[PDB]
RNA sequence: GGCCUGCU
RNA sequence: AGUAGAAACAAGGCC
């Protein structure tokens, strides 16, 4: 036999004598006003004697209740991409290789090669903010070294640039202040704080809704060659294969998928650069793979990327590099948008067309930017943008075939009847057919993967509470709020400079003006 | 349970008007047959289909428990019977439209 | 032999001699944890940053006298360069691949008797007959189900003394099993798996998984039963219904 | 024509489209550098929201604290913590009433468990605060350097193996006038009796990251281990109780909270008449944690341990005294630069208390200035209210118990309220005759809940009549409807391993199907974009392509070499055959009948030296941090073959002063793999007694030598010599 | 210039 | 400069 003793006593004990109510002195008081202790209607005295200016009203919430939300305002939004989406340029190669299949400087140096009218580049819209002449030498040490590698015996697989004061200067080298210790550094006026502070405003801009409207649009190429999947046995396997064919026709010849392709490849590449050449600078040429509509194979090369040193060692760490793309969208038309790049003159190109032939300008858009290893790792998986997409149309198909007992997806895709309000004209709201459906969804994913940001995720959380609230209005289900001002604040603080965010809270306007009807 | 009556049809000339009402006991629909074929979609509530749309609009007032259909520079390709629908598979008997 | 020689050499050294000397029984799961090893946050985003290093995984001392240093264009393989915490050596993933076409091969015949589990699951679906797809509207409604089709009509620790028994008879303590089901499993599963080479661990692990019941909840319409929730996410969907007949039935 | 997506609400109702409104493709936020600031401006707001208490002082730690408890009444509707004793205590009583037998019952079992527990449950939890270093370490370290401590202070009756000795031990070191730790730079260090109670007390505070869903970042705290074990008896007793209740939702998953959600809408719309209206209010509560204070949750715990024996009665009131007193460390400190002579600085946060004020900014100053009364040996008094959400289901008993008070018998009135609540989230279904009868309904169930300190966010809340209404990112329209944006971040290659990844992303697909209704060509469609991502991951592409790599030779002369090439497994470059059908099959059993039989032994041979299993609980065990939720585990079915290893360590420790745990660690692992080969059911048994290693060793190496001669390979020459080398390894140990 | 580490 | 956003990266430490 045995009895298990817990006591507490000495400095323990103290300590539970000043863990009480305000009112009692020692834990054994406390635990026998406890025990003795019984309900005799004390909620109900202090609920009478409790100040009545503490209520949760509800406030009715009618089609007049809900104002547009204020967009910031301040200098036009910029570009944050890290390529060009709108304004890309392929040179190409029509070869039989496949996506990975190939070696990339190789290929870079064939595709190039295939372009003829080459001139001496020169300034065209400078950074505003660097030296421009750095991006000038940087591009044309890019093309001496690229023809160093065509002279020699074999393409190597991937090549290393030379640190010259250029790329230092681009890539952000030595900059990082020296590491020190305090007692060392506390006469030093300028000693403060890292500057810590709302970010600067900026107001929409008409450019990141064309750039979305182009990211919608069809495409003369297939930008997704899919893998093999166990034989269909089932006939639900048959069916879900049905469906996913016609998707894939819908979706394939789509500029969102090519974005994804081009990130995801270009991601994969700095990444595996960065964790393999740590140290020394590294070209990896912009490559991405696709299908004609006769069905053969062909590369295309937007640009180069230059990688800088990597040695990350924090998921936030940021590895800087310098990108160049080829481009025949002049820069001097909307300059805001290119407000952290560098944009020179590097060639003309004729393209076949009824007027004579236009001989267009051929720009290059140089620009330093920088990414972390999550960032490199969430572009890497820009596929799933595929998957969101196409669940929320096969979510519709299924609904709406669990009305009539059938599957309904063949006369969506063919028939085209029905419609959804997919975009607002100046004659009024416009309606598309279910592949339209499938390709806005597919860019407002790939958008949100590209435009990634703490605002987008407040934004999206706040405004999907509001558009609840307005769900229920619409459904006569007399919804109530206890402080809408409040929510609305919550909203509009995460509007602050990112252009996906802001065209997001446009739209939302658009959406409440066009309902509450 | 649900009854339906249309009202509103006759004879008319092109390019006049006529205004069609289905009383009844939910979406509502208008649907038309011509002499030598099946069903049509005209409207529903609101959608149009290609050969009605701008001349033709659909209302209805919910606490009358009626559809409107309101039909504007009527051609002779629009004589039909004009029936009026209601679903959660109910059908009017239809309403005569004959444009001339 | 060898077990109580390396014992002594370890007791030869002062540190580990006084590791042994004081540390109880009871600790031993402790210092076995003992670790500076954080657990991984996000490992995905390393699995994808370690994969483009060099010597990536980690394997033991041993692959140093079975895989050479480098294969035929002179790729390592592996280095000798042991893991933070460990004996271990860090290796490069093609010593993987290179043991699975050069390397010693053994009889994996017993494999298909150990995971019975798995390798049911593949006889039951590979004789399975499906049907139509019939869409209409399913009534999910959420039931609590037993998913594991092989379950012995045992608790955890119920069969935990069985599988002692099964695997390490003299650990099995004051513990006689009673329940005459048990016997017979033990009888069973004792002649079937007498020299397996897999692991014990495994080999427990396994037949844990067998023999104990498991249950969860899922939303379920129709069905029911053990077979038929494995199965549950190819015959019931949103809008449609798969009719399937596993090959036990 | 300007595209729109959100227009496509105007045709498709918003919760039937609501995955476009979670954008999970792309990056979460994380934070960048120190939670100083946010862990100082959370100790503020905790304390400003409980201003009107009164203060005291600790004759023990010495820090000053705030008891708002029976405080003045509130009267506005900002967050306040000032919640009423007897309020709480009647609360309670009403939810014994409402269910006769609960805290009996639920103090029975706890009190088994209490009394049963072992020691070796607390290594089974993920990082914890270690004092000893004064820094977060994996629980196991933790609990064997404090192991290790007492036993040198004179603390050695957790020698008894039992979680109640320890805790036993911990609460006698509070007694004591000298401890002694060491410190590597080995150097032994004393402190005192404050100084000791203090590091016991404390909490370390950093910044949570991967938080998708707000603007700003937010700070979380790890408790020690002194006050872990009081911890998990309080939380167990708390479970127990909210088993029993089938208002609460927190010890349950995602379906069955969706099961009771549904249950619980349809109960209360379906008993309403015609003449009752019906309202559902989709509520959040404001600052949950910061307004929850200790003292209450030791009332409550006394209250439900009535009529108990007396030890119980302490042990489970131990915890919520220590947090009564805890303290919090303030971070890591902050950093500045120096662009004019360009250099920067990191300055710890323990200098908070002296540094001069001049290197901060002004929000930062005042943060500062406001914290430096509460100050106390670089860390701060936290009385008030609960860091981050370490009483969660004392929370949710609070939170039914409320749910409960309102059950139409206590009401008094034609009004009435049900609901669920999951800490921080509840959903409240409130009936009444007409529109006045809900807004008195509503007004006073608010009025209530500010009486126990829980306030309810108005910014984040809203009301409609029932049918529709959210619950944790669960959207109810007259039923659930299934999201898929919740899961999307889990489709990837989860990062165990190959055989690992390939199961685990199947299952995760298999389950979503079942679960989030994933369309079948959707499913497909995410098979082959995992299959895809999971070739260009770990280099093992399909070994016919011409696509270089680093292990693209290998593979492709295993692919010439292999007549059969349909069994090869995509980890080593072979086709995929898994489809809708074989989601739930493991890869190698998918393919056992088309590998040829070198292959396949060359795959699954147990000697490789790539398999490494370390326990019953890490065999086939993945911890994947879910997204918008707390750490989760799952069981992957995989089958033991050379692609299970396990990845390399971070090996940054060698550059660090803290360079000897690794030898220990290889040290320990050598005796730990010593003893399983000694006893091979160490691994899935642990093993118990209170013998020391070379006893229970040598002594089995005794009789297995005799009886593996009775039988076996041992000769006369071995066993003798056996038998003599155990005797000299016995007088090695005597000296 | 030489060598060490990349969640400690 | 650049990334990024309530604090950081733009390599670290050890000789």
């Amino acid at each position: 036999t045995i009895e298990e003793r817990f006591e507490i006593t000495g400095t323990m004990r103290r300590l539970a004598d000043q863990s009480l109510p305000p009112n009692f002195s020692s834990l054994e008081n406390f635990r026998a006003y406890v025990d003795g202790f019984e309900p005799n209607g004390y909620i109900e005295g202090k609920l009478s004697q409790m100040s009545k200016e503490v209520n949760a009203r509800i406030e009715p919430f009618l089609k007049t209740t809900p104002r547009p939300l204020r967009l910031p305002d301040g200098p036009p939004c910029s570009q944050r991409s890290k390529f060009l989406l709108m304004d890309a340029l392929k040179l190409s190669i029509e070869d039989p290789s496949h996506e990975g299949e190939g070696i990339p400087l190789y290929d870079a140096i064939k595709c190039m090669r295939t372009f003829f009218g080459w001139k001496e580049p020169n300034v065209v819209k400078p950074h505003e903010k660097g030296i421009n002449p750095n991006y000038l030498l940087a591009w044309k040490q890019v093309l001496a070294e690229l023809q160093d590698i065509e002279n020699e015996e074999k393409i190597p697989k991937t090549k290393n640039m030379k640190k010259t004061s250029q790329l230092k200067w681009a890539l952000g080298e030595n900059m990082a202040p020296e590491k020190v210790d305090f007692d060392d550094c506390k006469d030093v006026s300028d000693l403060k704080q890292y500057d810590s502070d709302e970010p600067e405003l900026r107001s929409l801009a008409s450019w990141i809704q064309s750039e979305f409207n182009k990211a919608c649009e069809l495409t003369d190429s297939s930008w997704i060659e899919l893998d093999e999947i166990g034989e269909d046995v089932a006939p639900i396997e048959h069916i879900a294969s049905m469906r996913r064919n016609y998707f894939t026709a819908e979706v394939s010849h789509c500029r969102a998928t090519e974005y994804i392709m081009k990130g995801v490849y270009i991601n994969t590449a700095l990444l595996n650069a960065s964790c393999a050449a740590m140290d020394d600078f590294q070209l990896i040429p912009m490559i991405s793979k696709c299908r004609t509509k006769e069905g053969r194979r062909k590369t295309n090369l937007y640009g180069f990327i230059i990688k800088g040193r990597s040695h990350l060692r924090n998921d936030t760490d940021v590895v800087n590099f310098v990108s160049m793309e080829f481009s025949l969208t002049d820069p001097r038309l909307e300059p805001h948008k290119w407000e952290k790049y560098c944009v020179l003159e590097i060639g003309d190109m004729l393209l076949r067309s009824a007027i004579g032939q236009v001989s267009r300008p051929m720009f290059l858009y140089v620009r330093t930017n920088g990414t972390s290893k999550i960032k490199m790792k969430w572009g890497m998986e820009m596929r799933r943008c595929l998957l969101q997409s196409l669940q929320q149309i096969e979510s519709m198909i299924e609904a709406e075939s669990s009305v009539k007992e059938k599957d309904m997806t063949k006369e969506f895709f063919e028939n085209k009847s029905e419609t959804w309000p997919i975009g607002e004209s100046p004659k009024g709201v416009e309606e598309g057919s279910i592949g339209k459906v499938c390709r806005t969804l597919l860019a407002k994913s790939v958008f949100n993967s590209l435009y990634a940001s703490p605002q987008l995720e407040g934004f999206s959380a706040e405004s999907r509470k509001l558009l609840l609230i307005v769900q229920a209005l619409r459904d006569n289900l007399e919804p109530g709020t206890f402080d809408l001002g409040g929510l609305y604040e919550a909203i509009e603080e995460c509007l602050i400079n990112d252009p996906w965010v802001l065209l997001n809270a446009s739209w939302f306007n658009s959406f409440l003006t066009h309902a509450l009807r | 349970q649900v009854q339906l009556q249309e009202s509103g049809g006759g004879l008319v000339q092109a390019g006049g008007s006529l205004r069609l009402s289905c009383a009844a006991s939910y979406t509502m629909g208008w649907f038309r047959q011509a002499p030598g074929k099946e069903r049509e979609f005209v409207t529903a509530i609101a959608n149009y289909a290609d050969s009605v749309k701008g001349r033709f609009t659909i209302s209805r007032d919910n606490a009358k428990n009626t559809a409107y259909l309101q039909m504007n520079s009527l051609k002779p390709e629009d004589t039909a019977v004009y029936y009026c629908a209601g679903k959660t598979d109910y059908w009017g008997q239809g309403t005569q439209v004959t444009v001339s | 032999m060898e077990r109580i020689k390396e014992l002594r050499d370890l007791m030869s050294q002062s540190r580990t001699r006084e590791i042994l000397t004081k540390t109880t029984v009871d600790h031993m799961a402790i210092i076995k944890k003992y670790t500076s090893g954080r657990q991984e946050k996000n490992p995905a985003l390393r699995m994808k940053w370690m994969m483009a290093m060099k010597y990536p995984i980690t394997a033991d001392k041993r692959i140093m006298e079975m895989i050479p240093e480098r294969n035929e264009q002179g790729q390592t393989l592996w280095s000798k360069t042991n893991d933070a915490g460990s004996d271990r050596v860090m290796v490069s993933p093609l010593a993987v691949t290179w043991w699975n076409r050069n390397g010693p091969t053994t009889s994996a015949v017993h494999y298909p008797k150990i995971y019975k589990t798995y390798f049911e699951k593949v006889e039951r679906l590979k004789h399975g007959t499906f049907g139509p797809v019939h869409f209409r509207n399913q009534v999910k409604i959420r039931r609590r189900v037993d998913i594991n089709p092989g379950h012995a009509d045992l608790s955890a620790k119920e069969a935990q003394d069985v599988i002692m028994e099964v695997v390490f008879p003299n650990e099995v303590g004051a513990r006689i099993l009673t329940s005459e089901s048990q016997l017979t499993i033990t009888k069973e599963k004792k002649e079937e798996l007498q020299d397996c080479k897999i692991s014990p661990l495994m080999v427990a692990y396994m037949l844990e998984r067998e023999l104990v019941r498991k249950t969860r909840f899922l939303p379920v319409a129709g069905g029911t039963s053990s077979v038929y929730i494995e199965v549950l996410h190819l015959t019931q969907g949103t809008c449609w219904e798969q009719m399937y007949t596993p090959g036990g039935e | 024509m300007d595209v729109n997506p959100t227009l496509l609400f105007l045709k498709v109702p918003a919760q039937n489209a609501i995955s476009t409104t979670f954008p999970y493709t792309g990056d979460p936020p994380y934070s960048h550098g120190t939670g100083t600031g946010y862990t100082m401006d959370t100790v503020n707001r905790t304390h400003q929201y409980s201003e009107k208490g009164r203060w005291t002082t600790n004759t023990e730690t010495g820090a000053p604290q705030l008891n708002p408890i029976d405080g003045p009444l509130p009267e506005d509707n900002e967050p306040s913590g000032y919640a009423q004793t007897d309020c709480v205590l009647e609360a309670m009583a009403f939810l014994e009433e409402s269910h006769p037998g609960i805290f009996e019952n639920s103090c029975l079992e706890t009190m088994e468990v209490v009394q049963q527990t072992r020691v070796d449950k607390l290594t089974q939890g993920r990082q914890t605060y270690d004092w000893t270093l004064n820094r977060n370490q994996p629980a196991a370290t933790a609990l064997a350097n404090t192991i290790e401590v007492f036993r040198s202070n004179g603390l050695t009756a957790n020698e008894s193996g039992r979680l109640i000795d320890f805790l036993k031990d911990v609460m006698e070191s509070m007694d004591k006038e000298e401890m002694e730790i060491t410190t590597h730079f080995k150097k032994k260090q004393r402190l005192n009796k404050r100084s000791y109670l203090i590091r016991a007390l404390t909490l370390n505070t950093m910044t949570k990251d991967a938080e998708r869903g707000k603007l700003k970042r937010r700070a979380i705290a790890t408790p020690g281990m002194q006050i872990r074990g009081f911890v998990y008896f309080v939380e167990t007793l708390a479970r127990s109780i909210c088993e029993k209740l089938e208002q609460s939702g927190l010890p349950v998953g995602g379906n069955e909270k969706k099961a009771k959600l549904a249950n619980v809408v349809r109960k209360m719309m379906t008993n309403s008449q015609d003449t009752e209206l019906s309202f559902t209010i989709t509520g959040d509560n404001t600052k949950w944690n910061e307004n929850q204070n200790p003292r209450m949750f030791l009332a409550m715990i006394t209250y439900i341990t009535r009529n108990q024996p007396e030890w119980f009665r302490n042990v489970l009131s131990i915890a919520p005294i220590m947090f009564s007193n805890k303290m919090a460390r303030l971070g890591k400190g902050y950093m500045f630069e120096s662009k004019s002579m360009k250099l920067r600085t990191q300055i710890p946060a323990e200098m908070l208390a002296s540094i001069d004020l001049k290197y901060f900014n002004d929000s930062t100053r005042k943060k500062i200035e406001k914290i430096r009364p509460l100050l106390i040996d670089g860390t701060a008094s936290l009385s008030p209210g609960m860091m981050m959400g370490m009483f969660n289901m004392l929370s949710t008993v609070l939170g039914v118990s409320i749910l409960n008070l309102g059950q139409k018998r206590y009401t008094k009135t034609t009004y009435w309220w049900d609901g669920l609540q999951s800490s921080d989230d509840f959903a409240l279904i409130v009936n009444a005759p007409n529109h006045e009868g809900i807004q008195a309904g509503v007004d006073r169930f608010y009025r209530t809940c500010k009486l126990l300190g829980i306030n309810m966010s108005k910014k984040k809340s809203y009301i409609n009549r029932t049918g529709t209404f959210e619950f944790t990112s669960f959207f109810y329209r007259y039923g659930f409807v299934a999201n898929f944006s919740m899961e999307l971040p889990s489709f990837g290659v989860s990062g165990i391993n190959e055989s690992a990844d390939m199961s685990i992303g199947v299952t995760v697909i298999k389950n979503n199907m079942i679960n989030n209704d994933l369309g079948p060509a959707t499913a497909q469609m995410a098979l082959q974009l995992f299959i895809k991502d999971y070739r260009y991951t770990y280099r093992c592409h399909r070994g016919d392509t011409q696509i270089q790599t680093r292990r693209s030779f290998e593979i492709k002369k295993l692919w010439e070499q292999t007549r059969s090439k349909a069994g090869l497994l995509v980890s080593d470059g072979g086709p995929n055959l898994y489809n809708i059908r074989n989601l739930h099959i493991p890869e190698v059993c998918l393919k056992w009948e088309l590998m040829d039989e070198d292959y396949q032994g060359r795959l699954c041979n147990p000697l490789n030296p790539f398999v490494s299993h370390k326990e019953i609980e890490s065999v086939n065990n993945a911890v994947m941090m879910p997204a918008h939720g707390p750490a989760k585990n799952m069981e992957y079915d995989a089958v033991a073959t050379t692609h299970s290893w396990i990845p390399k360590r971070n090996r940054s420790i060698l550059n660090t002063s803290q360079r000897g745990i690794l030898e220990d660690e290889q040290m320990y692992q050598k005796c730990c793999n010593l003893f399983e080969k000694f006893f091979p059911s160490s691994s899935y048994r642990r093993p118990v007694g209170i013998s020391s290693m070379v006893e229970a060793m040598v002594s089995r190496a005794r009789i297995d030598a005799r009886i593996d001669f009775e039988s076996g390979r041992i000769k006369k020459e071995e066993f003798a010599e056996i038998m003599k080398i155990c005797s000299t390894i016995e007088e090695l140990r005597r000296q």
